RNA sequence: UUUUCUUAGUAGCGGCGAGCGAAAAGAAAACAGUUCAGCACUAAGUCACUUUGUCUAUAUGGCAAAUGUGAGAUGCAGUGUAUGGAGCGUCAAUAUUCUAGUAUGAGAAAUUAACGAUUUAAGUCCUUCUUAAAUGAGGCCAUUUACCCAUAGAGGGUGCCAGGCCCGUAUAACGUUAAUGAUUACUAGAUGAUGUUUCCAAAGAGUCGUGUUGCUUGAUAGUGCAGCACUAAGUGGGUGGUAAACUCCAUCUAAAACUAAAUAUAACCAUGAGACCGAUAGUAAACAAGUACCGUGAGGGAAAGUUGAAAAGAACUCUGAAUAGAGAGUUAAACAGUACGUGAAACUGCUUAGAGGUUAAGCCCGAUGAACCUGAAUAUCCGUUAUGGAAAAUUCAUCAUUAAAAUUGUAAUAUUUAAAUAAUAUUAUGAGAAUAGUGUGCAUUUUUUCCAUAUAAGGACAUUGUAAUCUAUUAGCAUAUAC
RNA sequence: UGUGUUUAUUAUAUGCACUUGUAUGAUUAACAAUGCGAAAGAUUCAGGAUACCUUCGGGACCCGUCUUGAAACACGGACCAAGGAGUCUAACAUAUGUGCAAGUUAUUGGGAUAUAAACCUAAUAGCGUAAUUAACUUGACUAAUAAUGGGAUUAGUUUUUUAGCUAUUUAUAGCUAAUUAACACAAUCCCGGGGCGUUCUAUAUAGUUAUGUAUAAUUAUGCCU
RNA sequence: CAUCUAGUAGCUGGUUCCUUCCGAAGUUUCCCUCAGGAUAGCUGGUGCAUAUAAAUAAUCUUAUCUGGUAAAG
RNA sequence: AUAUGAAGAUCAAGGUUAUGAUAUAAAUGUCCCAGUGGGCCACUUUUGGUAAGCAGAACUGGCGCUGUGGGAUGAACCAAA
RNA sequence: UUGUAUACCUAUACAUUACCGCUAAAGUAGAUGAUUUAUAUUACUUGUGAUAUAAAUUUUGAAACUUUAGUGAGUAGGAA
RNA sequence: AUCUCGGUGUUCAGUACACACAGGGACAGCAAAAGCUCGGCCUAUCGAUCCUUUUGGUUUAAAGAGUUUUUAACAAGAGG
């Protein structure tokens, strides 16, 4: 908000000379508020100020003395024509629907076509399309080949503004190297894809730079032929010109004695106008407005949470029942009576055949009976635990 | 009016590289500093200084001529020739693309810049590769 | 001017009765046209929302001029700023050097009513009419009400 | 219809599209009408703009009686005492209207240093380079020094805003305004009462010698 | 006076319902004021003809003569007008000068306007495609990479999209008209105010008005208008949004007349435009359209634009009685030959491919035969291997050295935001990187860049079969305990 | 609960390095067979109502409409192409956007020029900031400091008071049940106060002032009715 | 015949793209009202006040009051 | 006849918020926002009528506005949206 | 036909799963040597931490990505 | 069977009238007094706007200002 703080442009000369003896502080439009959705609603309404108006004749679809033959003549009941011999007879006549009849609600000549923008709307919007025509993100983004322009905003002495020949001009254009976005203005020649062809405007190009000035010695006759290019006073400032389409960023090359003017145009931020009696700067909402430099910052940085980080997909329900792995999750003991009767039931088995084999009682080896007779004898290893157990 | 926070949001939705492209959803955009060309927030034009542009070549077909971070000491107002500053590594594929990761100390960018590069050198490896084909 | 994309004719279309039902369907004027009949069967529309609605009382002003009854008024409320704005708090030192010569019929005011909570330091207002409870307080400060035209 | 509507009261029963009337050649009048008054002030003299006088007093109401705009007028004695000059006041343009009989002293000495002020400032190009009585100068011709051609010759004005704020401090606490309004309200409300009764008690003495 | 804004959808008016509905003031645009009748104007002081002199448009003119004949005393001129005047008187300025005319040229165009198809800058420069056509694509010393011009890059034409081929366009020149009026000449008319002041003094009649009656209005015990009845006054008469009577006050001066400007404009004369329509649209009419046609008549009233760049508008032969068919021919192309751009659907003649007593057909879902179509391996197990070969940068090669260009982080100065803070330039500083140059070395064993050689395989891919795992689920057996 | 008598059973006491053993933190992953994506073009495997045709089983009435109910023996529709129906305006309302904010809005005009646009701007006016009453009158409390005054319900606040967790410059921080303060923001609920209107009434009106009892001379000198 | 005139119609007919979400009413009062309104209900949209108890609100149990129908006479 | 009433305004003292189950998020405004204001069927209770696929009501559930399974068939039945 | 028995068949219902939407909740935004991860030197605890040297992923149309749950009939009608 | 000022019930849209009610402020009747009498023991017995017309203030306005008549207006009834 507090405006110029990357304060000096410098002016250029004719021969694109890195400086000048002179150093301009931004004048402090250039910090106030570019907010694109104002310019676009206040551009928009501002355009409709050149609409024509039309309409259909007032008489076309009801020159007829058509009435209905009702019912019941099998054919609708609409108006026909009267009389005879003549193909028109009779034949349909004064509906939207019929061939020959009165539109659907006609166009009248009293539409609102013009339009009231508040002026201090269409200040807000003017110094928004001055703040975008710095910041060279801004002209880089609506076409507009300057990536061999010297400053933003390009400010250049009064004796461009004495330029008296159109093969002057150019040279000014291509010394300082602006010709790259008038031969994008060149390739962008075109036809118009309606409509427009028959209706007077077939085409030629898109837009270019705009030079500010502030007295015409002789340059808006000799910028007049170059396409793409206009030349514009510093008083008036058209918006139209300064934000084409509704959108932010042209192109602008001012004089200085139209870099000195914006102080007295537009306030200061710290007194109010010369020129717009009253106005002061808009005020942004947001001052420091870079949420990088904010995000990072070590006063807000020392007093959030954490970010804790673990990220919790972690799906799929296990069957308890067939599972075990998840049931020894879930309920450990489980465990422990699972084991409990399983190391049971390994040991009913063993007595069992046993108990069978009495019959054939064969082994005692490893075939059949590894499973019985090694576990029969292995009450013999508890019989240490009665025995050598009791010297505690 | 300096940030690019804000600087994106007057752009983000028109600016004239923008590419919508009619299905999936958006990922593309024209501006020759880019290095995934899809609009996302700072893979962009404008970054006010962290626009890293890896192009070929300047004598194609030889090598990734990196245009470089244009940073801070030139406004950011730009050229003639004042604010780009333009340095090109050549001679292989791996011992580039280490002098262009070493040329990048401070990391984001960078492996965006990694595989334009690669396939950049890529791009032009068909002129010794992929042969006669009998 | 208007949007006609965001209006709801094209959205119905198309659905067949347009928003007005199979049954009902939009006709030309079922209940009359404007504000008849308000004391029939659009009488409950009348009272409520509209009560006072047939009658008459009474006195007929035949040719009222609405340049008799004018009087602009203002409150004491505010009354201190229309002395200029470093004046306000320049005499309270504390130094009674000024009662500011108010002439509201130079401000456009005719009256001066009373709503107040005025501050304690003496003014001479010049109004055309009073209140009673205005005077009665820049009376209670030291001031006056110079009676003028 | 149903309901919460601010009744409505639109004047279209009448068939009023016969009656519509469209504006757009208010671009087209401002470019006359500026262009007429180019080609007026191009085809006097050096003369005023627009440019007679028209004197200054008071419009009528209690609503604007404080506002002070431009007459039709001067008034023949307005003229007559301004040292002018009231079948001479039409040549330099000075508005003579007669239907306007002057009210005030006030009125007239409001509007009679007008008629000074201008004639003051006002170069009577001679007749004859005799210069019988100008008075003003030779050499200051409207050959030579005038061309200038003001707009508006305005009221001037100078500063009724107003505010040039002064203090006194005053004195007056005891002389009460609540009242003084409450009394000469209900003395002109009872003149009648109050006059009726006095030409009967006051006339009580009138039938002893007569 | 009139027009716009506001007053105001207000005051009012209204089956007080539906509804209706002004004006003063205020703000603008524009401004311009006057003339009669009627008096102590105090010599008909006037006018129209006609004729005769005699001016200089092709004059319902100019002057004079006869004052010839008439209008005119039942009232013509001058003065003078309700906003009133006319004479005396003063007092203060005061002629041979002015205002308005026509005549005349100041001025060797002297200005300004409007109008003139009379006049213009720069490419048809060199190659592609059309090789039907270039206006399209490429190219054109540097001047800071316009080929040139440009105060001209509006539009239109020309075989495609043209600033530079043409008309124009921009600025102008020339040409024509008109307006200007320095002087001189003649015909008129006139030669101020007034602090002030005595006398004289004419102000519109079946008209205001009132009653009634009718319509009209916002106008309410009357807003305007009219008919009838009644009919004035001269400190009178009208009005002051409530009728009447008294006493006031304010305010105008009706019953006669003229008057520019701002304002309106579907017509006419001439123009310019457009977020308009694009041949069932836009006018009814893009065309020989208010036509053809219908009606006794008043009236009703259509449909219908497009070969090609150029008619090059199909010579000639054969067949036929023949329009024509067939072959040629022109053309970039006749699927451009007069349904002449394109050429859709409905509807079908012929061809081709299957099938046919199976709700009348058509349909849905899931398959099917035939036809056609779509997609799909980029190197190992229990490894983007050990070896071995091959090439080449010659800042890199590891380094050392040098020359720059920025980054980051310190310092400082000038600027904003004056104290620090920040941010912006302009300098310096350091460490680490990167760029181009040289050299124990060019490969000194490394660095970049390619190829056969091991482990379990062609592993990867898709389609399957297998085997195991997990979810959801189906069926089947029986190792024991309790009641 | 306690303790031993006791006889049984679980748990903890598995550190270091490695590996083709669960949640792969909705796991599907392996062995093997077939088949090479040929320089231009085959083939293998899987898929495909492309518009059909063939074949078969299941499903399957004709849409629009008004209607309690339509396949209806209700009406419309033989078929195609083009045309064809919720608009503009005045006024108001709510809602949302935007600008400014005790304001606001130039838009009738005038300027300044560059062109029906854009730019600047006087004085007004509208609406708002003050209402009520038929009208005449009258007109919103001593906040210079109480958002409606007071109360209740109250989100938030270094607020503000009172044990431990956590980093301990032994500081300071952040989190809970607590003491407060605040208009306790907003919003609801209630009780008041004020302007006006109308009605009761307390005006002995004590009174209080003032044209009047004072003189000077229009004026300023007294108490009283 | 032409115009006023696109006269009016509480009545018949038609009212033109897709997907997603929420989802009626045939009742109240009143009307020269009964083929129609206006009204309330039912619907949707848009919010807003309160998200790393002891706020309340709706069918049963308990306590209490109410009731004249089935049955009974 | 009480400046003990009765209402109100304050300080004192009160374990464990005083059945159960639930929380589809509930509260509150505005557009008074659209459509609607012919209904019809059924158990149960009902009135008129000899009766009626008739007339009129109470109750809850349905069709209207709704496919799908079952009743061969079918607005409403049974099941299920 | 009446009373039963088992075993089957059958919805768009129910359960699980895959996918679409809608709803509701939650996460994520130090890029400067920011964060990690695997190695490679030292203070040291046995072990971990820090400096240094060895490869990547991340400028999430902040209207974007990511996570989890439930849910799905519709004329008149409303809304995205 | 009075004067007044609200509030409530019914009908209801929670509109009106109307009918009932429960109060406050008077002023009065009966009664020795308590008592609470605001028509009829309770449930029915009735009516907008405009107009006209009384009573009423001891009134407000007719918009240049007084005076009286007239008209109007406001409160409460009646005429339907």
């Amino acid at each position: 908000s507090l405006g110029n703080a990357r304060p000096l442009v410098s002016v250029y000369t004719e021969k694109n000379e890195p400086a000048k003896d002179k150093n301009i502080c931004l004048p402090a439009v250039f910090k106030a508020p570019i907010r694109p959705d104002v310019v676009n609603e206040v551009h928009q309404l501002l355009r409709r100020n050149n609409r024509q108006a039309y309409a259909v004749s007032e008489l076309a679809g009801h020159q007829t003395s058509a009435e209905s033959w009702g019912t019941g003549r099998a054919v609708a009941r609409i108006p026909r024509v009267r009389g005879g011999g003549t193909h028109r007879s009779g034949q349909g006549a004064f509906g939207n629907m019929c061939r020959g009849g009165r539109m659907f609600a006609p166009t009248k000549t009293f539409r609102r076509w013009h339009r009231k923008v508040n002026v201090n709307q269409r200040r807000y919007a003017l110094v928004s399309a001055i703040a975008a025509s710095g910041v060279p993100a801004l002209v880089q983004s609506k076409g507009h080949v300057i990536d061999g322009v010297s400053e933003f905003p390009l400010v250049v002495s009064d004796e461009v503004q004495k330029v008296q020949k159109t093969k002057q001009a150019v040279i000014f254009l291509r010394r300082l190297k602006i010709w790259a976005d008038i031969q994008k203005v060149y390739k962008s020649q075109r036809f118009r894809a309606g409509r427009g062809t028959m209706r007077d405007r077939r085409r030629i190009a898109r837009r270019g730079p705009l030079v500010v000035y502030d007295k015409d010695e002789g340059l808006r006759k000799a910028f007049r032929n170059i396409p793409g290019i206009e030349t514009i006073n510093v008083d008036k400032l058209n918006l139209l010109k300064l934000a084409p389409g509704g959108h932010v960023g042209r192109f602008v090359i001012w004089t200085e004695s139209a870099f000195a003017r914006l102080n007295d145009l537009f306030g200061t931020w710290k007194k109010p106008s010369t020129l717009k009696k009253g106005y002061n700067l808009p005020q942004p909402k947001m001052a420091n407005t870079d949420l990088s430099r904010l995000l990072k910052s070590e006063e807000i940085r020392k007093v959030l949470r954490d970010p804790r980080k673990r990220v919790f997909r972690s799906v799929r329900r296990l069957n308890p029942l067939t599972n075990v792995r998840q049931l020894i999750k879930l309920n450990p003991y489980a465990e422990v009576l699972k084991r409990r009767a399983a190391l049971a039931a390994e040991k009913r088995t063993v007595a069992k055949v046993l108990a069978k084999a009495k019959k054939q009682n064969v082994e005692l080896a490893k075939s059949h009976f590894a499973n019985v007779a090694t576990k029969a004898a292995a009450n013999r290893a508890k019989l240490l635990a009665a025995r050598k157990k009791k010297v505690a | 009016a300096t940030s690019s926070h804000l600087n994106w949001l007057i752009i983000r939705n028109n600016n004239a590289f923008l590419l919508k492209k009619r299905d999936v959803k958006k990922p593309f955009s024209t501006e020759p500093n880019n290095l995934a060309s899809v609009s996302s927030y700072r893979y962009s034009g404008i970054v006010h200084k962290k626009t890293l542009g890896v192009v070929p070549a300047a004598d194609k077909k030889g090598f990734t001529a990196v245009l470089k971070k244009g940073k801070y000491a030139q406004r950011p107002a730009k050229n003639t020739v004042r604010v780009d500053f333009k340095a090109g590594p050549r001679r292989s594929l791996k011992k580039l693309k280490n002098l262009l990761i070493g040329s990048k100390y401070r990391k984001d960018l960078t492996q965006a810049a990694l595989r334009r590069a690669s396939a950049v050198l890529r791009s032009q490896k068909p002129a010794p590769v992929k042969g006669k084909k009998a | 001017m208007s949007n006609i994309k965001r209006k709801k004719t094209r959205k119905l279309r198309g659905h067949v009765s347009h928003g007005h039902g199979r049954i009902g369907k939009h006709r030309k004027h079922p209940g009359g046209r404007g504000n008849a009949g308000g004391m029939h069967h659009h009488r409950i529309n009348f009272d409520k929302y509209h009560p006072g609605y047939f009658g008459k009382v009474g006195m007929r002003n035949f040719h009222l001029r609405r340049q008799h009854k004018f009087r602009p008024e203002i409150n004491l409320d505010k009354l201190w700023s229309l002395v200029g704005a470093e004046k306000f708090a320049e005499l309270e030192k504390e130094k009674s050097t000024k009662a500011p010569v108010i002439d509201l019929v130079k401000f456009g005011y005719y009256k001066l009513l009373g709503r107040g909570h005025l501050p304690a330091r003496p003014v001479i207002v010049k109004a055309k009419y009073f209140s009673k409870k205005a005077e009665d307080k820049i009376k209670k400060a030291g001031g006056v009400c110079l009676l003028s035209a | 219809g149903k309901g919460n509507n601010m009744i409505p009261n639109q004047h279209y029963h009448k068939w009023w599209q016969r009656h519509v009337k469209t504006w757009f050649n208010q671009p087209a009048r401002k470019v006359r009408r500026h262009a007429n008054r180019v080609k007026k002030a191009k085809a006097v003299f050096p003369r005023p703009a627009s440019g007679a006088l028209r004197p200054v007093v008071r419009c009528p109401t209690i609503r604007y009686h404080t506002k002070l705009r431009a007459g039709r007028g001067f008034t023949l004695e307005e003229l007559k005492g301004a040292g002018i000059g009231a079948n001479f006041a039409k040549t330099i343009g000075i508005a003579v209207d007669r239907r306007r009989k002057n009210k005030s002293l006030e009125s007239r000495q409001r509007n009679i240093q007008r008629l000074k002020e201008y004639r003051s400032k006002l170069i009577l190009f001679p007749i004859n380079e005799k210069k019988i009585r100008a008075g003003e100068s030779s050499l200051e011709e409207c050959k030579l020094a005038t061309q200038l051609k003001g707009p508006v010759l305005p009221i001037k004005n100078e500063q009724p805003a107003v505010v040039e704020f002064r203090e006194v401090t005053k004195d007056e606490k005891k002389f009460k305004a609540f009242a003084t309004l409450r009394k000469a309200r209900t003395d002109a409300r009872l003149v009648g009462i109050r006059a009726k009764r006095a030409k009967e008690a006051a006339e009580s003495e009138d039938a002893a010698k007569g």
